[PDB]
């Protein structure tokens, strides 16, 4: 069902693709998996720590 | 550490087949100018001299 | 944490913290009005508020939502933000369980809280005399007198440093006083949003709690 | 810390020399070539030894 | 060498045509000017606002729905264009009930609203708003605490970007007395700012600055 | 006050200066080392991942 | 913010350490990046890349009347840096009866170093080689052998962090050169700065 989802789009079937690099401008190697991945911040912060 | 190991057994491992094998450098420096430049594979069966 | 419609109907008035419903002639004289809380403080120093949704002249059903609270959404739970995610190791950065960022992260206002943090500052009498929250204070230069008032309470919505003087008090030791004023904790700025008095009966109240008092007052006659 | 390791043969001993070096440089003394980095320097340069800071100390002693 | 031609498939989104150019000098050269785009390009944005009906950022005001601050962070999505200038106020005025867009505001003649369809808040009830806000210009990004009397003036943070994301990817060009040659192509996608060949006689500007350290 | 020759002080008066690096539990007798410390921005402590 | 700069620390004969004073956090890493493609991709050289040798007629692992084969002495030949005048291509020869400064002198090609030697002389064996200059750009993979164009032998970059009085933290570019000694390094870098800028200045 994820792999028809991804089909649906305009979107590759593994899920992963290649992306170049920011700090030279080359290709990689292997390619990596992008997506979108819900976070969230704790209250653990630094200024109650220091 | 997880991340040094890893590059290090990526880089220091061979196939069957890639690109630029067969021939011979000179020393480490020719390898230095002859892989940033991409002519070469990172990994290749190629007989230098050190 | 969120208010539901007990009895739906139209939409007469509404307002940034206050909802105004009109019951139909089905579920039925008295109209029902809601009170969304504003920024207050929570039990972990953490801002909470309730911001509606809904729009005028809209016909509502019983059960439906009207305003999400804290980290809410539309009728689901929704407690962060979506970023993207690209699994491979930079430069070292992401070492053992390390976690890299962007600049359109921080510059985009997503992931910056509203904390609330609670200041109070008493006055009793000791075998001496009591104690009095007057602004003539010595030791005082003028870069922190502009901010206090006549009352010696600091204006609402005045923006202030860390370490500065809030809550003007004098205790007497034996003309030769000792300051004993309410400071700011270091590293923490921001505006001060509410300032609430409780005096004892008996005693006559100054100018910023009669500020209070006819604020209390008229916003009470106006609901 | 690695060149001071050849000149002498106890850890403690060479603490305890640089210790008596650093007393010395803090009052005013000329040095050889922070005090610490430069009571190293001495150290493996194989100027300092013990007879030396007895010889510095006697001094102190005698012109205090 | 030959001057960069430029194709228009979208008002907001351009894209340049750079050939030809030598062995190694297409990748190096597109992502210079990628960096040079995304690091520093000077713009326009919203700097601290004064409003008169409102004490700070976190009250309750008449007339206006379901947000104060929201109405803050909705007035930094707006685009600014100014010719010969720095320093410009504003002020809007609007009364009754309906939406309030960014094209309602009272502009001067050389400031100029870019998409002023965009919604910033809703008026429920007839009342009043007027809020002065400022404009300045500068390079990079400076937060609300870094640039910095009076109560009833309201910071807020400046994060200026005339382009959003600038993309690029080389081909095989074809010319006869020669075996390879690189071309390339730029996507440009702007914030309906700047131009995109303005955006890259800009960086192109920038970048020869910066490389006259060694000559 | 925080004037600009705080920092040049600060930034002077600790060359060679080390100082001492604990983690609060503690098993071996490597829990406590010593580093020549930088100024860095930020409130977090830098350590070397080995 | 333009720096000053280049700080120039030659501490051998045929390496400099160019330290640049900081920029803006961005533009430290960018120009190392660019330069370390730019004087590779872009700086012409001249190198010897076909050798005749009369010994070895086809095969290149059966040599006799030396101290090593044949692929020693190619191996230790395709390294010596060559600096030639305008002319394109030449064709040079040898007879010794071996240093590199030891070889056939010509008003067009000079060699710059003297010392490093290929080979050494076995009983008194008279050996002679033919070689061959082409004018490059980079580096060109296959008696036929590889003939490294670029003057530089290799390139690296840094980004360290320089501390100011004012700002929080901004990057300052170190590049690490070891040219072959048929060009300056300051001027390799003046050399890569001039065609950069002219490669940015068609806009």
């Amino acid at each position: 069902e994820i792999k028809r989802m991804l089909e649906l789009a305009d979107l590759p079937q593994s899920g992963q693709t290649q992306l170049y690099d920011g700090r030279t401008g080359e290709a990689f190697d292997r390619k990596t998996t992008v997506g979108y991945m819900h976070y969230l911040k704790l209250n653990h912060l630094v200024d109650d720590k220091m | 550490s997880q991340d040094v190991v890893l590059g290090l057994y990526y880089m220091s491992r061979a196939l069957e087949n890639k690109k630029g094998e067969g021939m011979v450098f000179a020393n480490t420096s020719e390898v230095k100018r002859a892989y940033d430049n991409r002519v070469v594979e990172l990994h290749a069966k190629v007989k230098v001299r050190i | 944490v969120t208010v539901n419609a007990l009895r739906g109907g139209v939409i007469e008035q509404i307002d940034a913290a206050r909802i105004v419903v009109k019951v139909n002639e089905a579920e039925i004289a008295g109209v029902d009005i809601y009170n969304l809380i504003k920024y207050t403080r929570s039990n972990q120093n953490t801002c909470i508020n309730q911001r509606p949704l809904v729009n005028v002249g809209d016909v509502i059903a019983r059960g439906d939502v009207l305003a999400d609270g804290p980290s809410t959404d539309i009728g689901e739970l929704a407690l962060g933000q979506n970023m993207l995610i690209a699994f491979m190791p930079w430069n070292g950065y992401n070492f053992e369980d390390s976690i890299l960022l962007s600049e359109r992260v921080v510059e985009e206002d997503r992931y910056t809280t509203i904390h609330i943090e609670e200041l109070t500052c008493v006055a009793r009498d000791t075998k001496l005399g009591p104690e009095e929250i007057s602004a003539d204070i010595p030791n005082v230069s003028e870069q922190a007198l502009n901010r206090l008032d006549e009352s010696g309470v600091v204006y609402i919505g005045a923006e202030v440093r860390a370490g500065d003087i809030m809550v003007g008090k004098v205790t007497p030791k034996g003309s030769d006083v000792k300051d004993s004023s309410l400071r700011v904790p270091p590293g923490m700025d921001g505006t001060v949003i509410d300032v609430q008095v409780f005096t004892r009966d008996g005693i006559e109240k100054d100018k910023r709690a009669r500020q209070i008092e006819e604020n209390e007052i008229k916003r009470v006659k106006k609901d | 810390v690695e060149d001071c390791l050849e000149v002498v043969n106890n850890r403690f001993e060479l603490v305890m020399m640089a210790s008596k070096r650093a007393r010395q440089l803090a009052n005013g003394v000329q040095p050889l070539i922070k005090p610490t980095v430069m009571a190293l320097r001495e150290i493996a340069a194989r100027r300092i030894d013990n007879a030396l800071i007895d010889e510095v100390e006697k001094a102190e002693r005698e012109r205090a | 060498p030959r001057g960069p031609q430029i194709e228009r498939l979208t008002d907001n989104r351009a894209k340049v045509v750079i050939e030809p150019l030598e062995r190694g000098y297409g990748h190096t050269l597109g992502n210079a000017l990628r960096r040079v785009l995304l690091s520093s390009i000077p713009g326009f944005a919203i700097t601290e606002v004064e409003i008169d009906g409102v004490l700070h950022e976190y009250t309750t005001v008449e007339g206006l729905q379901e947000d104060v601050l929201d109405v803050l962070l909705n007035l930094k999505d707006v685009a600014i264009r100014m010719h010969s200038g720095d320093s410009a106020t504003l002020s809007l005025s609007k009364q009754g009930p309906g939406t309030v867009t960014a094209a309602d505001i009272r502009t001067d003649h050389n400031v100029e609203i870019i998409n002023g369809d965009h919604v910033i808040c809703h008026l429920t009830k007839d009342t009043a708003l007027n809020m002065r806000l400022k404009i300045e210009r500068g390079f990079g990004y400076q937060p609300a605490a870094a640039r910095r009397r009076t109560i009833g003036r309201l910071m807020l943070d400046a994060s200026f970007s005339p382009v959003r994301r600038v993309a690029y990817a080389v081909e095989a060009a074809r010319v006869e007395q020669r075996t390879d040659l690189d071309k390339l192509v730029i996507d440009i996608e702007t914030n309906g700012t700047i131009d995109a060949e303005e955006a890259v006689r800009t960086a192109a500007d920038i970048l020869s600055d910066q490389l006259s350290v060694f000559g | 006050r925080e004037e600009a020759e705080v920092w040049d002080i600060l930034e002077e008066v600790i060359r060679e200066h080390p100082v001492l690096l604990n983690r609060a539990p503690t098993l071996h007798r490597l829990g406590i080392q010593a580093f020549e410390p930088v100024l860095i921005e930020g409130k977090a402590i830098q350590l070397h991942p080995l």
